[PDB]
């Protein structure tokens, strides 16, 4: 039996965890005291009393996130040993959170980490939760990688990183860190699913008819996301069993690591009265361009691999004819040297919503996970943005006088420069 | 998480007492330092700024007036400051720079630092200072730029910061002004990470134009300062996701190392959102007495306050950047940060504040330079410095630098 641990970093993880540990407590029944009255030991441990404790590491370098755990609705899931804390933060710096604050916490997370290691029997790897824009999301889940590569060297490091947009950022220098730890994580991740802000806050605003959504309502959709994708891992499917499977599925080589992700239906609490929708309305409203993750054309770019992974009230002769149905569109590529053809996998219990929550239940759903060089376009919008600062140096003394070397800034926009390459010619 | 605040001089102390009051107003601590307020909001984050044990402010008073006790301790909000804190000394600087920073200064700065040290000292995690002064005295200019740099000496991994104010010929005139302003902004330059230039000139400006007051006192001048201060504050005072600390705020708004000089500006002047998102970016609200479409901006922060549609809010942010792109630099992309918070401020329904980092600010340091070169020449007054210990070439140092920096701000304006 193999299980897998999760590893939330800097606030953007911890408050995605937070949201997606929720969601799995409804989802298997467990309390929140971790009383349940199979596979779901891949995300849970047993004691004797009975108690289920999620196998997830909450590192902050500040408190307040951290805190907003230990006293909430779920503080007796966790034990407190798990949720690791500093007092100094990285201050949107990633050198800060890589080479001197990072470094000052790294033994204890890594400690705490081997502790919740030895008590698994057949680990597969870690699940890593980050943000790409903050400081300790992208210095210290770097560093974190690093050192985690010496020691767990085969054991796989999926990532869910969060893809910045101004609509919600908070610093200026969001590019900076964006390149500095796609650089040093490219080599050491091997699957990395990326979520654009923007494209979450425009499915708030539209579908659930938000004003002005907060980080309440991404933090939802988010989790859910993160629900389906991992149900696989969770509910003993057919399909991505394990987490080497995921590389072998979406991976075809090592440095095109970035899949991109569509989940359909999103529907508001209100718009309860609509119809549930068939498997065919579905599977196209995965291709459309309303409901995707981080926002791109892949009609322009050639897909490497799909798969999709269905739930609820899901026939496998419907999925066929929605596949056979999808296969006739000339605006799906698929690259000649990758075999044509889809995966599907199908989960048979249904989806599960927070209550008080903005989205509705729905009687079936699916999640689409293709490889596609289109996403390239959304590596493109942080390398201008990188060009437009570092060519007048701009915030530079911020991260070289806080013991990172400014030869770094170039480098690292030189490997995506290669990675923007690494797509024109598979392409 | 904490942060230290010191008042220096007598501007420095009459300006940080109305900053107190008005955020003990906003806060709900009474004067007798006992919180009695409605919404946990309000001391969600009263540490940064006060400590627990009824609350205390961090404040810590300095001046070389023994006066200016009195002063401080006869206001309203006189007896909640610890009493322990009051570092007054004797003999008066006067309105000397080098008496205040190698003479008088030098004498009371093993003390100051002591009680800052004792002070900081029973912070759990301190973030950094502040400091309240002139740039326009001898006591303040001199002896607080000393203060800062013994402090950077000693805390070189915190984030220092200050709210100068420049003099101004309509406020009082004094001949020696220009040389405690260059020789403060030539330490303000080298040992600071933030600072806000409040300028008398716009202050005076504001309140005989825009308020119609005939003679505006130095009360109409620190009512507009406690404002600013206040509107400059609310993002560090409250919980938010903006300018969370002051390092998070320096890496938000400081590009280069030595450009780090602000521009406040504050809204309504004593009303609906769109209102407000045009006063604010407006010439006549500008606490620096300079024309903000005279430079570019580099970058800025937009506070608002009150009960708003943040989506108005936004919109009205969008639709400002649109018709004024012509004014933010093209090679800082998003540089506009916009927060909102629901605590008014005292007597306003409805508030928004300013924060820029402009190439504009050269346009003060312009003025300092052109009124320090018409006493350079002859050298106006420079025998009372030289008396006190001071060498020349530390003028010409000054002088130098300050003029080097116009340069930069320059350079990266038409860059
Ligand atoms: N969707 C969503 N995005 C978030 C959330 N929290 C933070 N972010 C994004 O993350 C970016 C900043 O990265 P963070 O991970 O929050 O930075 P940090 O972990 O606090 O580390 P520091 O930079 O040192 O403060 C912001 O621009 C947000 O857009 C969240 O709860 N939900
Ligand atoms: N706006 C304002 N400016 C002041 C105030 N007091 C002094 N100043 C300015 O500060 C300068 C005098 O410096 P001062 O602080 O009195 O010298 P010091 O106390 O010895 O450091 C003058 O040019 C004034 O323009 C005040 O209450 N409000
Ligand atoms: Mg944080």
């Amino acid at each position: 039996m193999r299980e897998c641990i999760s590893i939330h970093v800097g606030q953007a993880g911890v408050q995605i965890g937070n949201a997606c540990w929720e969601l799995y407590c409804l989802e298997h029944g467990i309390q929140p005291d971790g009383q349940m009255p199979d596979s779901f030991n891949t995300f849970f441990s047993e004691t004797g009393a009975g108690k289920h404790v999620p196998r997830a590491v909450f590192v902050d370098l500040e408190p307040t996130v951290v805190d907003e755990v230990r006293t909430g609705t779920y503080r007796q899931l966790f034990h407190p040993e798990q949720l690791i804390t500093g007092k100094e933060d990285a201050a949107n710096n990633y050198a800060r959170g890589h080479y001197t604050i990072g470094k000052e916490i790294v033994d204890l997370v890594l400690d705490r980490i081997r502790k919740l290691a030895d008590q698994c029997t057949g680990l597969q790897g870690f699940l890593i939760f980050h943000s790409f824009g903050g400081g300790t999301g992208s210095g210290f889940t770097s560093l974190l990688m690093e050192r985690l590569s010496v020691d767990y060297g085969k054991k796989s490091k999926l990532e869910f990183a969060i893809y910045p947009a101004p609509q919600v950022s908070t610093a200026v220098v969001e590019p900076y860190n964006s390149i500095l730890t796609t650089h040093t994580t490219l080599e050491h991740s091997d699957c990395a699913f990326m979520v654009d802000n923007e494209a979450i806050y425009d499915i708030c605003r539209r579908n659930l008819d938000i004003e002005r959504p907060t980080y309440t309502n991404l933090n939802r959709l988010i989790g859910q996301i993160v629900s389906s994708i991992t149900a696989s891992l969770r509910f003993d499917g057919a399909l991505n069993v394990d987490l080497t499977e995921f590389q072998t599925n979406l991976v075809p080589y090592p440095r095109i690591h970035f899949p991109l992700v569509t989940y359909a239906p999103v529907i508001s609490a209100e718009k309860a009265y609509h119809e549930q929708l068939s498997v065919a309305e579905i599977t196209n409203a995965c291709f459309e361009p309303a409901n995707q993750m981080v926002k791109c054309d892949p009609r322009h770019g050639k897909y490497m691999a799909c798969c999709m992974l269905y739930r609820g009230d899901v026939v496998p002769k419907d999925v066929n004819a929605a596949i056979a149905t999808i296969k006739t569109k000339r605006t799906i590529q698929f690259v000649d040297w990758c075999p044509t053809g889809f995966k599907v996998g199908i989960n048979y219990q249904p989806p599960t919503v927070v209550p008080g929550g903005d989205l509705a239940k729905v009687q079936r759903a699916v999640c689409m996970l293709s490889n596609t060089t289109a996403i390239a376009e959304a590596w493109a919008r942080l390398d201008h943005k990188f060009d437009l600062m570092y060519a007048k140096r701009a915030f530079v003394h911020w991260y070289v006088g806080e013991g990172m070397e400014e030869g770094e800034f170039s480098e690292a926009r030189e490997d995506l420069a290669a990675l923007e390459k690494d797509y024109e010619e598979v392409g | 998480r904490e942060i230290v605040h010191i008042q220096a001089g007598q501007c420095g102390n009459q300006i940080g007492a109305k900053f107190w009051e008005i955020i003990s107003d906003e806060h709900g601590i009474d004067a007798t330092g006992a919180y009695h307020g409605d919404s946990d909001l309000q001391l969600e984050r009263i540490n940064v700024y006060y400590n627990e044990a009824k609350y205390v402010p961090r404040a810590v008073l300095v001046d070389l007036e023994p006066g200016t006790m009195d002063s401080v301790r006869s206001g309203p909000f006189g007896q909640i400051f610890r009493p322990d804190n009051f570092v007054f000394g004797q003999s008066g600087a006067g309105n000397n720079w080098a008496k205040g920073h190698y003479t008088e200064g030098a004498e009371l700065v093993d003390s100051v630092l002591d009680v800052v040290r004792k002070e900081a000292e029973s912070c759990d995690c301190l973030q950094g200072f502040q400091l309240t002064h002139s740039l326009g005295g001898g006591t303040g200019s001199g002896m607080g730029t000393l203060l800062i740099s013994k402090i950077r000496e000693e805390y070189p991994d915190r984030i220092m910061n200050t709210y100068s104010v420049v003099p101004s010929p309509k406020v009082s005139d004094t001949v020696v002004e220009p040389y405690n302003a260059t020789l403060s902004v030539h330490q303000l330059v080298e040992n600071t990470d933030e600072t806000y230039c409040i300028d008398n000139e716009a202050l005076y400006d504001i309140c005989f134009r825009t308020l119609k007051l005939t003679t505006p006192t130095y009360g109409d001048l620190n009512h507009l300062v406690s404002l600013t201060m206040s509107g400059v504050t609310t993002c560090l005072r409250f919980p938010g996701q903006l300018n969370a600390d002051l390092r998070k705020l320096a890496v938000n708004m400081v590009p280069f190392p030595r450009l780090h000089f602000f521009m406040p500006g504050f809204a309504p002047l004593t009303l609906t959102v769109p209102e407000l998102t045009q006063q604010m970016f407006d010439a006549k609200n500008m606490m620096a007495a300079c024309d903000p479409r005279h430079g570019r901006y580099l970058t800025v922060a937009a506070i608002f306050r009150g009960r708003m549609s943040m989506k108005e809010v936004d919109e009205q942010m969008l639709n400002i950047q649109n018709k004024n792109s012509s004014y933010f630099v093209e090679w800082i992309p998003n540089n506009v940060k916009t927060a909102v918070c629901d605590i008014p401020p005292r007597g306003l329904k409805m508030s928004a504040t300013f924060i820029g980092n402009s190439t504009a600010i050269q346009e003060l340091f312009k003025r300092i330079s052109e009124q320090f070169t018409a006493m350079f020449r002859r050298k106006a007054f420079l025998h009372w410095y030289t008396g006190e210990g001071m060498d020349e070439m530390e003028f010409t140092e000054a002088e130098s630098n300050m003029n080097d920096l116009v340069s930069e701000y320059q350079q990266y304006q038409e860059a």
